DNA sequence: TATCCGCTCACAATGCCACACGCGCTGCTCGGCC
DNA sequence: CCGAGCAGCTACTTGTGAGCGGATA
C-alpha cells in the first residue's frame, strides 16, 4: 500500500502543471511569454542558451 | 504503488483495468522507443519526434485534456489521469477525504409515528438486529449463553426467542441518530432513542419531520449509531431532540405544530351559539371531559366552568387561584393538558397555528424546557385523538360558489366588451386598453373573492331558543383554511373562486383572465394557460436546488474557518443598528 | 352497433360532444416511421434508398470502374421474436443489395462499358422492430424515442441584455444544414458584420461573399440601391425621390423648378413628401459640401491617364471631386446611407477587408479554416468548394430546403442540398434588414423551428455514417482492383455497417430497453419526444426558454405529461391526435368551420400556419347543423386567446382529449385538478405494479377501452371466429367460413405468454377471458394480459375510501389501510428476478455445472437435481447453492475412472474452488423457471434435453392439432368422392378407412380422383414432417453466447411480495403516500350499515396541493358501487330479466343528454343476464378529460341509488363504537401501488466488505453496503459538537485498517474506548501526490 | 508607452437511491536470459 | 513463441474571471 517505483526517463520533461497554471509558474519565472514556451516544448522553434 | 492502481480478473480473461495503467503503459513504451532510437543514433527529426511523443505521453498521464487534445484508451471516452482522481465532485477530497461511506448504518422509507414521545422514534426490529450485531454479540458472551463469537452469531442468524430481549436490553438507552437525504442546517441529523417495532420502515415523530422538511409521500432517511460512550452522551446531550426545539437561524420554535393538530385544536375551541348543555355549570376540567365522553353534551358549547389555575410569582413560588370563567367546552377540557404555569387567557381562543404557537413559546419561556416536551407531546396527542373523534372531512357540497359571482362575471364581460368598443373607436390605443382591461379583471378578481370569503363566514345561524344567531362558520374548509393548518386565503380562492390572471412565456400578464373555478368545470384554453404558467414555476425549484447546493457549498467552504476561541476581545468599536423604515412605514 | 367485447360489459359514459374523429393508433408514430424505413422507393425517398443513391455509385481514381447499386431486400427473419426473448438474439432480419459493377478498359472515358458483374452481397443484419414498435437487441425489448431538434434551415437570433453589456441589440443569422458545416453571420457592438464557419474565428462576410468570383461594383449594387450625381453646369445636380430622404433633416435649401421646397434646417415630413411628389421633379440643386459625406459606388477608371481616380468604399474629398469632375464622368453613382432605411454596414466590413481579391480572399480563408498549411490558389479553392457545395459534405433535406425557402419569402419550394451564392446573398440582406428593423427575429421557442425525428431518420443516419466508412473502404481497395480479377462480393465487408447500425440499435442516448410494468408505461414511452442525445441540448446545458411550453404546443404536444427532476420540459409526451408530417413536424387536426355550418372533414394544420387562421375553442358551446349558439365564441389567433364572431372563424378542435396525453386523459375529472398534482399523478401512474388479480377501474374515462387494445400487451383477434379451445397455455380458434383463406387454411393458435420476467423485475401473464363455443370478432381481445380486464386498461384497484384523520395516523400524507385488503389478497404483487451463472473457458480446463460439490453436507445440496440444477419450483429464502458450478485450480487430465471413483470413494474433488453460484443474501421466493444456452460443441445437459424436448412437444401439439384438423377435412373429402361405391363405404369405410384408403374400381375416374388426394394426403403429411424438422433443428440449435464460455445458465425466481407499512401508493390526482399501519378490521370505521372502509386518506391534504377532482371521483365511484349493489340485491334475490332490464336501462338512460344511447332491448336476453353479473361489483364509469359528469349529474346519479345525495354518509368509530359528528365523505377511489415497494429499500449493514482503491465501507442493496455520509452530513455535525463522533464516524467507523478491527475486538469485549489511528484514504492522497511531481510530508 | 477593450481559455453546475449495460480488430513489427 | 505497441479502416450555456495582444492618445 505505500512501497512506490519509479521509472528512469531518458529525455527530461517539464511538468504540464507548472506549465498550464494561467498564469503559469515558469512563464513568469523565467520572464518569457508562454506561447514560446510552449513552441520549444513541442519541438517547433529553437531556443537559444 | 500496484494495488492502489485498479487491477481486478474479471469474468474470463479480461481484467478490469484502470485508465492510469494504461497511462503508464504508454509512458513505459514511448520511453523504450526513445531509448531504442538514442542507441543507435537516429536522425535529429527522428529522435525530436521520439521526445514530443514522449512529452505528450508524460504529460497526458499528468493531467490528459489540459494539453488541448484529451486521448482517448477506450468506449471513445475522455481517459481519466492523475489531475482528474483530485478534481472536480468524484476526487478524493470531495468523494474519499470529506464524505465517506460509514458503517453501522441503515437507510429506509420514512412512517408517521403518532405515539411515541418526542424524544424517542421507532426502529424496525430486522434494522434493529443487522445494526447492533456487536452489542449483541458482547451481551451474549456476558450472560451463559453463548462461550464463543460463532455460537452467538448463529443464534442471532436463527434468531431465537433468547435473543430478542437482549436486543431490547441493548437498544434500552442507546440513542441512534436519524438523518434526512439532503441536508440543509443542524437539524438534517438529529438524536433519538429507538424502540422496536415489527416492520421494514422507520416510524418518526411528526413534530421532528416539520424541522426535516420531511413528507410522507415516499421519503427514504438514513440512521446511523453512535457506537461509543463519548458518542451516546453526545448524542443524548446535544443531538437530541429535546434539546434542539429553537432554529438556529431564528429564535422561533422550530417544534411548531402542524396541519393536523392545530385543525384538532381549533375544533376543539372553535365555539358556537347553540348545543348540547349550553349554559349549564362544571366543576372542573374532569368533569367536563366525563360529561363530554358521555355524550350527555356537545364538545364546544358556552358554559361556565370553574378553573384553578397557577401564577408564578417573583420567587419559584406557584400562587393558586380558582374563579369562574364562561368558557367552551373544548377549552376546559384541553385545559388538563397545560401545566400549572400559564395563565387561561392563552387557551381561551381560537388556538389557530399562531395561536398554539406563541402558547408553545410562551410555555418554553415561562416553564423552562424540562415540561415543554410533555407538554408538546400531549398537546399533539390530544389533537391527533380530537380530530379522529371530531371527522374533519372536505366534500363537494362543502366547498359554496357565491350566487352573485355571475352577475360580477357578466358585469366584467360588459366592461371589457366597451372597453373594446372604445378601442375600436379609435380613440383609446392599445397599450391603455390592454392597461385598463389588466385592472378591471384585477378588480373584479379582488371583489369575487371578498365576495366568496363573505359567503363562506355566513349562512351558519343556529336558533338558540331565538331567531337567528349568525356566528362563525363551522365549514370544513373554512376550518382547514381559517386556522392555518393546511390552507391559505389564496389557495382557497383559486379553489372556490375565480384562479384570476395567468402569465405568458415572457412575464407578462394575458388580457384573458380564467373566469372558472376549480369545482366548477374548467375550460380547455383556460387550463392550457394555467399548465403553461404552472410549469414554469414547477421547473424553477427543480432548477434552483442545484445552483442553492452550490451557493450553500461556497458558503460553507468560505466559513468553518473560525470558531468561538476567546471570551472577550476588549474593544468598543460596533455598529449603529436601527430600525430600517425605507419604503413602507417600517 | 357496438362490438363482442362491449356487449360483454359495456361501460357508462358521460359528456355532450360527439367527437367526430377516433382514437387513431397510439403507436402509430414509430410503426409509420418504421415501415418508411424499410420499403423499396423510387425517387431516393426517405428510408435506405436515399442514402444508397446519395453514396453510391462510387468511382475509382478515373479507372473506369464503377460500382452500381440496384436494389435491396430483407429476408425472412431468421428466429421469431418469442424465441429471440426466450433466448437472448437479436430479431434482425438480414439484408441482401444486388449491386453492379462496371469495369471497363483504359484509353476510353466514355467507352461502353463491358464484362458487368451483377451480384447479390449480403451487408450486415438490420433489426426489425415487431407489431407493437419495440426491438429486441439482447434478449430485451429496447425502443427509441424520437429527438426534437433543431430544424435544418435558418434562424435569426436576437442578443440582448446582458450581452455585450453595450445596451445594443445585436442579430445574428444561423444556417444550420441537416448534416454538413455550419453558419453565422453576426454582428459586433459597433456597426460591423461578420461571419463565422461553425465556431471558428471572427471574420468579415466580405471575404467570403467576394470569394465566390464576386467584384466589389456588384456586391454594392447587390446590397445598397444607387443615388445618380450628374456634372451639370455647376453645383453637381442630382436626382431626387421624395420617399429617400424620409427622416432626414434639410442640411440646405431643397428646390427645384424656380420654386422653395424645403428651406435650410427643416426635416422633411410627411405633408413635404406629398408636396414633392405632387409636381415629380427629380433633379435639384445641391451644395458641394453634401457629397463629401457621401461615398462612391463603382470604382471609375481614367480615359487620360488610364490610373484610378477613386476606389469603392471611400469617403470623397473636394480635390477626388475635381479630379472626377475633369475625368469626364457625368453620371457618378453613390451610396444611399441612411439609418433608418438602409444603415451602414457593408462599408465598414469593406474598410475592414484586409482581401481584395479572390486569390487571397481563399487563402485567408483556408488558413483561417486549418492553421498553417498556406497552398496555392487552385488547392485552397478545394476546401471552400467542398465544404459548402459538394453533395457529399453538404445534405441540407427535403425539409431543409423547404424550411428556407419558406424564411426567404420565396414561392418555390423545392431545390439542392448545396448552397448557392443567390441564398447567401438573400440571408446576409435578410440579417441586414432585421437589423434596420424591417423584419422579426424567429424564436427557437416555437414548434415550426423544432423538427421532430423518429427511429427511421436516426437508423437511415448511422447507416450513412457506417456507410461513408464502407464507401472509403471500397474507393482505397478499388485502386488495385481490375478486369477479370473480382466479384462486386470480396471487396464489401459487413463490419462497417452492421457494427455501427448494433451500436447504434444496442447502446446510445435513446435505445433503451421499455419499462414493461403496464401497457400504460409502454405507451407513454413509445410516444416519448426527448431533447437530449446527439444534435440535440444536454440537460446540464439547458436555459428556462427549452423547458418552459409555448401556446403553439397545443395539440401538438402534451403540456402536463413530463417526468419532473432533472429534466422538466426536455422530455415530453406526444399528444392524443398528434401525427408527424411527412416534412418532419407537428400536426394537429382541425375541423374546418365554413360560414354558418362546421363540415365533418379534418385537416392535418403544421405550427406555422396556425397563426394564419383561428382555432375555435374545443368545448364551446354549439347548436345543431354546425352552428354556434352564441355569436361570440372564444378562440386564438396566434397563441393568445380572445373573443371572435360566429363568421370569422375558420377551424375547429375536433375533440377535448387532443391536449392531453395519453398518460393523461386517463386521469378522471382532470379539469377540477391543478396542473402540479395532475403531472404528479400522471408520471405516477406510469409507475403502477400489477396486481395479482386485476379489476376494472370504477371511474374511467373512455380512452381505456383503446390503450388495452391498441398495445401490443392482450392477445387480439386477427380474424373474427368462434372459440374451438380454451386453455390457460394456448387459445385455438377456428376461423369463420368467409374470413378463412380459400386455400391451405386452418385455425387460428394464440400461445398465451406466461408468468416471466419483464424489464422492471415484474411479472407478465395473460389470462384467457373467452368461453368455449363463444363467437368472437376481429379485433376483440381474448385474453386479458397483465393489469387489463376484458380489454381495459386496469392498473390499480378500487377500493372503500374515507376522508377523515385517525389518530394522527395520516399526519401529513400517510396512507391508512385495514387488514381486510391485505387479506383479500388485493395488492399482492409477483417480482421475478433473473440470477445467471456463466460457465467461461479458462485455463487450466473448464468449468462444470456437475452436482459433486464437495465441503458442503446434502441440506445444502437436497435442492439440485441430477444435472447439478434447482429444481422447477423448489423454494429458498437463504443463501443456498442453486446450480454447481466448480472450476479446476490445478492440474488437468482427471481420468474419468477416477473421477467416478472420487464420486463414489476415495477423497473430495480437489479443483473444484466450490464456485457455484447461489442466491444473495435476503431474496426469498421460489424459482419458477431456468433456461440454458450451450455453444456448438458442448456436451448438452441432460435439462437442456429436457426443457428443449418439452418446447418441441408444445411445438408437435400445435403442428398436430393443424394436420388433424387439415387430415379431417381432407377425410370428409375422400368420403364425399367415393359416395358412388356407398355400399363397401358403409360396410368397410366406418372404423377401418382412417388407415385403409385402399381402394379400387371403375379406372376411368375413380383411380384419378382417388390418386389426386391420396396425392394431397401425402404431400400434407411431408409438408407437415419437414415443418416439423425444421422446427427441431430451430429450437435444436445452439447459439452463440461469447468468446470463451461453455453454456449459460439463467434462473427465474420469483416472489409474491404483499403490501406492508413501507410501500408507496397513490390516486390518479396526485395525493401519493406511505403505508403508515396496517389496521385490524375491527379498529377501522364502519357506516351505520356494517361496511367497514378500506382506505382512510388525510383530507387536510385538499386544499394546499389543488387536486380538488379526486374528490369528485370519489364521490362518482361512490355511485357505481351503489348501482352495483342494487345489482347485486337483484341477482342474490332471484328476479325476472325483465327488472334487471328496466333498471339497467334506467342507469344507462341517465338525464344529461349524454351521447351514449345505448338500449337493452336490442340484446339477446341471455347476455345481459351475463352483463348483470360482470357488473355486481360496480357499474363501469366514463368520464371525459374535459367533457365529464357535471355535479349534478353525480347527484341525480347518486339518487338513482338508495344512497344520500350530500355525499357524506355518518360514520361510526371502530374503537370506541360511537357516531362521528360532522359525516365524513366517503367513496370508492381507484389507487395504484408505485414501485417503490420498501423491501427493496430498507438497507443496512454492521460489518461487509471493502473496496479495493481504498478501504473503505461499500453501499447499496445489493451489496452489503452501508450508507455514505454526505459532505453535507458532516456539515451539519461540525455545526454541532460531537468532536469525538465526527471523528470515530470518519476513520474509526470507515477508513482506518487497523482501527476498525480494534474497535470490533473492543466492543465484542465489552469495551466502549476507541483509538484515533489514521484514515487510510488519506494515506492513499499522500501516497497519489506523492506520485506526482509534488512532495508532501508530515512533521513532528 | 500606458491602458481600456476585444478575443481566447480555464473552471463551475446538488445530493441520494434503484436498475440495466459496457473495455478497437486484425494485423504487423520488434524485442527478451532456461 | 510470446508479448507488447501501434497503424489502416466536436460544436443552444452562460457566466465569471484571468490572460494576451492591440491600437490609440
Ligand atoms: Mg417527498
Amino acid at each position: 500500500r505505500e512501497r512506490m517505483g519509479h521509472i528512469e526517463l531518458a529525455s527530461p520533461t517539464a511538468h504540464i502543471w507548472f506549465l498550464k497554471s494561467l498564469p503559469s509558474r515558469i512563464g513568469l519565472l523565467l520572464d518569457m511569454p508562454l506561447r514560446d514556451i510552449e513552441r520549444v516544448l513541442y519541438f517547433e522553434s529553437y531556443v537559444v542558451i | 504503488p500496484p494495488d492502489l492502481r485498479p487491477l481486478v480478473p474479471l469474468d474470463g480473461g479480461r481484467f478490469a483495468t484502470s485508465d492510469l495503467n494504461d497511462l503508464y503503459r504508454r509512458v513505459i513504451n514511448r520511453n523504450n522507443r526513445l531509448k531504442r532510437l538514442l542507441d543507435l543514433a537516429a536522425p535529429d527529426i527522428i529522435v525530436r519526434n521520439e521526445k514530443r511523443m514522449l512529452q505528450e505521453a508524460v504529460d497526458a498521464l499528468l493531467d490528459n485534456g489540459r494539453r488541448g487534445r484529451a486521448i482517448t484508451g477506450s468506449n471513445k471516452r475522455p481517459l481519466k489521469s492523475l489531475a482528474d482522481m483530485i478534481k472536480g465532485k468524484q476526487g478524493r477530497f470531495r468523494q474519499n477525504l470529506l464524505g465517506k461511506r460509514v458503517d453501522y448504518s441503515g437507510r429506509s422509507v420514512i412512517t408517521v409515528g403518532p405515539y411515541l414521545r418526542l424524544h424517542q422514534c421507532g426502529l424496525p426490529k430486522k434494522m434493529a438486529l443487522e445494526l447492533f450485531k456487536p452489542f449483541i454479540y458482547g451481551k451474549l458472551e456476558l450472560r451463559g449463553l453463548a462461550t464463543t463469537i460463532k455460537a452467538a452469531k448463529k443464534m442471532v442468524e436463527r434468531e431465537e426467542a433468547v435473543v430478542w430481549d437482549i436486543l431490547d436490553e441493548v437498544i434500552r438507552e442507546h440513542p441512534v441518530l436519524l438523518n434526512r437525504a439532503p441536508t440543509l442546517h443542524r437539524l438534517g441529523i438529529q438524536a433519538f432513542e429507538p424502540v422496536l417495532i415489527e416492520g421494514k420502515a422507520i416510524q418518526l415523530h411528526p413534530l421532528v419531520c416539520a424541522a426535516y422538511n420531511a413528507d410522507f409521500d415516499g421519503d427514504q432517511m438514513a440512521v446511523h449509531v453512535p457506537l461509543t460512550l463519548e458518542a451516546q452522551l453526545e448524542a443524548r446531550a446535544l443531538m437530541m431532540s429535546t434539546n434542539n426545539i429553537l432554529s438556529p437561524a431564528n429564535g422561533e420554535p422550530i417544534i411548531v405544530p402542524s396541519q393536523d393538530v392545530v385543525l384538532g385544536l381549533y375544533y376543539m375551541t372553535r365555539d358556537c351559539v347553540n348545543a348540547k348543555g349550553e349554559g349549564m355549570v362544571l366543576t372542573g376540567p374532569k368533569e367536563a371531559e366525563r360529561l363530554y365522553r358521555s355524550g350527555l353534551a356537545s364538545l364546544h358549547a358556552r358554559v361556565k366552568v370553574r378553573i384553578t389555575e397557577y401564577e408564578k410569582d417573583a420567587n419559584g413560588e406557584l400562587v393558586a387561584k380558582t374563579s369562574l370563567k364562561d368558557t367552551t367546552v373544548g377549552r376546559a377540557i384541553l385545559w388538563m393538558i397545560v401545566p400549572k404555569g400559564l395563565p387561561y387567557s392563552i387557551v381561551n381562543q381560537a388556538l389557530g397555528k399562531k395561536a398554539i404557537s406563541k402558547m408553545l413559546n410562551t410555555c418554553y419561556r415561562i416553564l423552562g424546557l424540562k415540561p415543554t416536551v410533555i407538554f408538546a407531546d400531549q398537546i399533539m396527542y390530544t389533537g391527533f385523538a380530537y380530530a379522529a373523534r371530531s371527522g374533519a372531512s372536505v366534500g363537494i357540497d362543502d366547498m359554496v360558489i357565491p350566487e352573485k359571482k355571475h352577475e360580477i362575471i357578466s358585469e366584467a364581460e360588459a366592461e371589457v366588451a366597451e372597453i373594446q368598443e372604445q378601442f375600436q373607436s379609435g380613440l383609446v390605443t392599445a397599450g391603455e386598453r390592454y392597461n385598463k382591461v389588466i385592472d378591471i379583471w384585477a378588480a373584479a378578481n379582488d371583489r369575487v373573492s371578498k365576495a366568496m370569503m363573505d359567503n363562506l363566514q355566513t349562512e351558519t345561524v343556529i336558533n338558540r331558543d331565538g331567531q337567528e344567531e349568525k356566528q362563525v362558520s363551522f365549514n370544513s374548509i373554512y376550518m382547514m383554511a381559517d386556522s392555518g393548518a393546511r390552507g391559505s386565503a389564496a389557495q382557497i380562492r383559486q379553489l372556490a373562486g375565480m384562479r384570476g390572471l395567468m402569465a405568458k412565456p415572457d412575464g407578462s400578464i394575458i388580457e384573458t383572465p380564467i373566469t372558472a373555478n376549480f369545482r366548477e368545470g374548467l375550460n380547455v384554453l383556460q387550463y392550457f394557460i394555467s399548465t403553461h404558467g404552472a410549469r414554469k414555476g414547477l421547473a424553477d425549484t427543480a432548477l434552483k436546488t442545484a445552483n442553492s447546493g452550490y451557493l450553500t457549498r461556497r458558503l460553507v467552504d468560505v466559513a468553518q474557518d473560525l470558531v468561538v476561541t476567546e471570551d472577550d476581545c476588549g474593544t468598543h468599536e460596533g455598529i449603529m443598528m436601527t430600525p430600517v423604515i425605507e419604503g413602507g412605514d417600517v | 352497433v357496438y362490438s363482442y367485447t362491449e356487449k360483454k360489459r359495456i361501460r357508462k359514459d358521460f359528456g355532450k360532444r360527439p367527437q367526430v374523429l377516433d382514437v387513431p393508433y397510439l403507436l402509430s408514430i414509430q410503426l409509420d416511421s418504421f415501415q418508411k424505413f424499410i420499403e423499396q422507393d423510387p425517387e431516393g425517398q426517405y428510408g435506405l434508398e436515399a442514402a444508397f443513391r446519395s453514396v453510391f455509385p462510387i468511382q475509382s481514381y478515373s479507372g473506369n470502374s464503377e460500382l452500381q447499386y440496384v436494389s435491396y431486400r430483407l429476408g425472412e427473419p431468421v428466429f421469431d421474436v418469442q424465441e429471440c426473448q426466450i433466448r437472448g438474439v437479436t430479431y434482425s432480419a438480414p439484408l441482401r443489395v444486388k449491386l453492379r459493377l462496371v469495369i471497363y478498359e483504359r484509353e476510353a472515358p466514355e467507352g461502353t462499358v463491358k464484362d458487368i458483374k451483377e451480384q447479390e452481397v449480403y451487408m450486415g443484419e438490420i433489426p426489425l422492430m415487431t407489431d407493437n414498435g419495440t426491438f429486441v437487441i439482447n434478449g430485451t425489448e429496447r425502443v427509441i424515442v424520437s429527438q426534437l431538434h433543431r430544424s435544418p434551415g435558418v434562424f435569426f437570433d436576437s442578443d440582448k441584455g446582458k450581452t455585450h453589456s453595450s445596451g445594443k441589440v445585436l442579430y445574428n443569422a444561423r444556417i444550420i444544414p441537416y448534416r454538413g458545416s455550419w453558419l453565422d453571420f453576426e454582428f459586433d457592438p459597433k456597426d460591423n458584420l461578420f461571419v463565422r464557419i461553425d465556431r471558428r474565428r471572427k471574420l468579415p462576410a466580405t471575404i467570403i461573399l467576394r470569394a465566390l468570383n464576386y467584384t466589389t461594383e456588384q456586391i454594392l449594387d447587390l446590397f445598397f440601391e444607387k443615388v445618380i450625381f450628374e456634372i451639370r453646369d455647376n453645383k453637381l445636380q442630382m436626382e431626387l425621390v421624395p420617399e429617400r430622404l424620409r427622416g432626414e433633416t434639410a442640411s440646405f435649401d431643397i428646390e427645384a423648378n424656380g420654386k422653395v421646397y424645403v428651406e435650410k434646417g427643416r426635416r422633411i415630413t410627411a405633408r413635404h413628401i406629398r408636396q414633392l411628389e405632387k409636381d415629380d421633379v427629380k433633379l435639384i440643386e445641391v451644395p458641394v459640401e453634401y457629397i463629401a459625406g457621401k461615398v462612391v459606388a463603382k470604382d471609375y477608371i481614367d480615359e487620360s491617364t488610364g490610373e484610378l481616380i477613386c476606389a469603392a468604399n471611400m469617403e470623397l474629398s473636394l480635390d477626388l471631386l475635381a479630379k472626377l469632375s475633369q475625368s469626364g464622368h457625368k453620371r457618378i453613382e453613390t451610396l444611399f446611407t441612411n439609418d433608418l432605411d438602409h444603415g451602414p454596414y457593408i462599408s465598414e466590413t469593406l474598410r475592414v477587408d484586409p482581401t481584395n481579391d479572390r486569390l487571397s480572399a481563399l487563402v485567408e480563408i483556408y488558413r483561417m479554416m486549418r492553421p498553417g498549411e498556406p497552398p496555392t490558389r487552385e488547392a485552397a479553392e478545394s476546401l471552400f468548394e467542398n465544404l459548402f457545395f459538394s453533395e457529399d459534405r453538404y445534405d441540407l433535406s427535403a425539409v431543409g430546403r423547404m424550411k428556407f425557402n419558406r424564411s426567404l419569402l420565396r414561392e418555390e419550394i423545392e431545390g439542392s442540398g448545396i448552397l448557392s451564392k443567390d441564398d447567401i446573398i438573400d440571408v446576409m440582406k435578410k440579417l441586414i434588414d432585421i437589423r434596420n428593423g424591417k423584419g422579426e427575429v424567429d424564436d427557437i421557442d416555437h414548434l415550426g423551428n423544432r423538427r421532430i425525428r423518429s427511429v427511421g431518420e436516426m437508423a437511415e443516419n448511422q447507416f450513412r455514417v457506417g456507410l461513408v466508412r464502407v464507401e472509403r473502404a471500397v474507393k482505397e481497395r478499388l485502386s488495385l482492383g481490375d478486369l477479370d480479377t473480382l466479384m462486386p462480393q470480396d471487396m464489401i465487408n459487413a463490419k462497417p455497417i452492421s457494427a455501427a447500425v448494433k451500436e447504434f440499435f444496442g447502446s446510445s442516448q435513446l435505445s433503451q430497453f421499455m419499462d414493461q410494468n403496464n401497457p400504460l408505461s409502454e405507451i407513454t414511452h413509445k410516444r416519448r419526444i426527448s431533447a437530449l442525445g446527439p444534435g440535440g441540448l444536454t440537460r446540464e446545458r439547458a436555459g428556462f426558454e427549452v423547458r418552459d411550453v409555448h401556446p403553439t404546443h397545443y395539440g401538438r404536444v402534451c403540456p402536463i405529461e413530463t417526468p419532473e427532476g432533472p429534466n422538466i420540459g426536455l422530455i415530453n409526451s406526444l399528444s392524443v391526435y398528434a401525427q408527424t408530417n411527412e416534412y418532419g413536424f407537428l400536426e394537429t387536426p382541425y375541423r374546418k368551420v365554413t360560414d354558418g355550418v362546421v363540415t365533418d372533414e379534418i385537416h392535418y394544420l403544421s405550427a406555422i400556419e396556425e397563426g394564419n387562421y383561428v382555432i375555435a375553442q374545443a368545448n364551446s358551446n354549439l347548436d345543431e347543423e354546425g352552428h354556434f349558439v352564441e355569436d361570440l365564441v372564444t378562440c386564438r389567433s396566434k397563441g393568445e386567446s380572445s373573443l371572435f364572431s360566429r363568421d370569422q372563424v375558420d377551424y375547429m378542435d375536433v375533440s377535448t382529449q387532443q391536449v392531453v396525453s395519453v398518460g393523461a386523459s386517463l386521469i378522471p375529472f382532470l379539469e377540477h385538478d391543478d396542473a402540479n398534482r395532475a403531472l404528479m399523478g400522471a408520471n405516477m401512474q406510469r409507475q403502477a405494479v400489477p396486481t395479482l388479480r386485476a379489476d376494472k377501474p370504477l371511474v374511467g374515462t373512455g380512452m381505456e377501452r383503446a390503450v388495452a387494445v391498441d398495445s401490443g400487451v392482450t392477445a387480439v383477434a386477427k380474424r373474427g371466429g368462434v372459440v374451438q379451445y380454451v386453455d390457460a397455455s394456448r387459445i385455438v380458434i377456428k376461423v369463420n367460413e368467409d374470413e378463412m383463406y380459400p386455400g391451405e387454411a386452418g385455425i387460428d393458435i394464440y400461445n398465451l405468454t406466461k408468468y416471466t420476467r419483464s424489464n422492471q423485475n415484474t411479472c407478465i401473464n395473460q389470462m384467457p377471458c373467452v368461453s368455449l363455443g363463444e363467437p368472437v370478432e376481429r379485433g376483440d381481445v381474448l385474453a386479458d394480459g397483465p393489469s387489463t380486464d376484458l380489454g381495459e386498461l386496469a392498473l390499480g384497484q378500487n377500493m372503500r375510501v374515507a376522508f377523515m384523520p385517525w389518530n394522527g395516523y395520516n399526519f401529513e400524507d400517510s396512507i391508512l389501510v385495514s387488514e381486510r385488503v391485505v387479506q383479500e389478497d388485493r395488492f399482492t404483487t409477483i417480482h421475478i428476478q433473473e440470477l445467471a451463472c456463466v460457465s467461461r473457458d479458462t485455463k487450466l480446463g473448464p468449468e462444470e455445472i456437475t452436482a459433486d460439490i464437495p465441503n458442503v453436507g446434502e441440506a445444502a445440496l437436497s435442492k439440485l437435481d441430477e444435472s447439478g440444477i434447482v429444481y422447477i419450483g423448489a423454494e429458498v429464502t437463504g443463501g443456498d447453492i442453486l446450480v454447481g458450478k466448480v472450476t479446476p485450480k490445478g492440474e488437468t487430465q482427471l481420468t474419468p475412472e477416477e473421477k467416478l471413483l472420487r464420486a463414489i470413494f476415495g477423497e473430495k474433488a480437489s479443483d473444484v474452488k466450490d464456485s457455484s453460484l447461489r442466491v444473495p443474501n435476503g431474496v426469498s421466493g421460489t424459482v419458477i423457471d431456468v433456461q440454458v444456452f450451450t455453444r456448438d460443441g458442448v456436451e448438452k445437459d441432460k435439462r437442456a434435453l429436457e426443457i428443449e424436448e418439452m418446447q418441441l412437444k408444445q411445438a408437435k401439439k400445435d403442428l398436430s392439432e393443424e394436420l388433424q384438423i387439415l387430415e379431417a377435412g381432407l377425410f370428409s373429402r375422400i368420403r364425399a368422392v367415393l359416395v358412388a361405391g356407398g355400399v363397401e363405404a358403409e360396410k368397410l369405410d366406418k372404423l377401418p378407412r382412417d388407415r385403409w384408403l385402399e381402394l379400387g374400381l371403375t379406372d376411368e375416374e375413380k383411380q384419378n380422383q382417388l390418386e389426386q388426394l391420396a396425392e394431397q394426403y401425402d404431400e400434407l403429411k411431408h409438408e407437415f414432417e419437414k415443418k416439423l424438422e425444421a422446427k427441431r433443428r430451430k429450437i435444436t440449435q445452439g447459439d452463440d453466447l461469447a468468446p470463451g464460455v461453455l453454456k449459460i445458465v439463467k434462473v427465474y425466481l420469483a416472489v409474491k411480495r404483499r403490501i406492508q407499512p413501507g410501500d408507496k401508493m397513490a390516486g390518479r390526482h396526485g395525493n401519493k403516500g406511505v403505508i403508515s399501519k396496517i389496521n385490524p378490521i375491527e379498529d377501522m370505521p364502519y357506516d351505520e350499515n356494517g361496511t367497514p372502509v378500506d382506505i382512510v386518506l388525510n383530507p387536510l391534504g385538499v386544499p394546499s396541493r389543488m387536486n380538488i377532482g379526486q374528490i369528485l371521483e370519489t364521490h362518482l365511484g361512490m355511485a357505481a358501487k351503489g348501482i352495483g349493489d342494487k345489482i347485486n340485491a337483484m341477482l342474490k334475490q332471484q328476479q325476472e330479466v325483465a327488472k334487471l332490464r328496466e333498471f339497467i336501462q334506467r342507469a344507462y338512460d341517465l338525464g344529461a343528454d349524454v351521447r351514449q344511447k345505448v338500449d337493452l332491448s336490442t340484446f339477446s336476453d341471455e347476455e345481459v343476464m351475463r352483463l348483470a353479473e360482470n357488473l355486481r361489483k360496480g357499474m363501469p364509469i366514463a368520464t371525459p378529460v374535459f367533457d365529464g359528469a357535471k355535479e349534478a349529474e353525480i347527484k341525480e346519479l347518486l339518487k338513482l341509488g338508495d344512497l344520500p345525495t350530500s355525499g357524506q354518509i355518518r360514520l361510526y368509530d371502530g374503537r370506541t363504537g360511537e357516531q362521528f359528528e360532522r359525516p365524513v365523505t366517503v367513496g370508492y377511489m381507484y389507487m395504484l401501488k408505485l414501485n417503490h415497494l420498501v423491501d427493496d429499500k430498507m438497507h443496512a449493514r454492521s460489518t461487509g466488505s471493502y473496496s479495493l482503491v481504498t478501504q473503505q465501507p461499500l453501499g447499496g442493496k445489493a451489496q452489503f453496503g452501508g450508507q455514505r455520509f454526505g459532505e453535507m452530513e458532516v456539515w451539519a455535525l461540525e455545526a454541532y459538537g460531537a468532536a469525538y463522533t465526527l471523528q470515530e464516524m470518519l476513520t474509526v467507523k470507515s477508513d482506518d485498517v487497523n482501527g476498525r478491527t480494534k474497535m470490533y475486538k473492543n466492543i465484542v469485549d465489552g469495551n466502549h474506548q476507541m483509538e484515533p489511528g489514521m484514515p487510510e484514504s488519506f494515506n492513499v492522497l499522500l501516497k497519489e501526490i506523492r506520485s506526482l511531481g509534488i512532495n508532501i510530508e508530515l512533521e513532528d
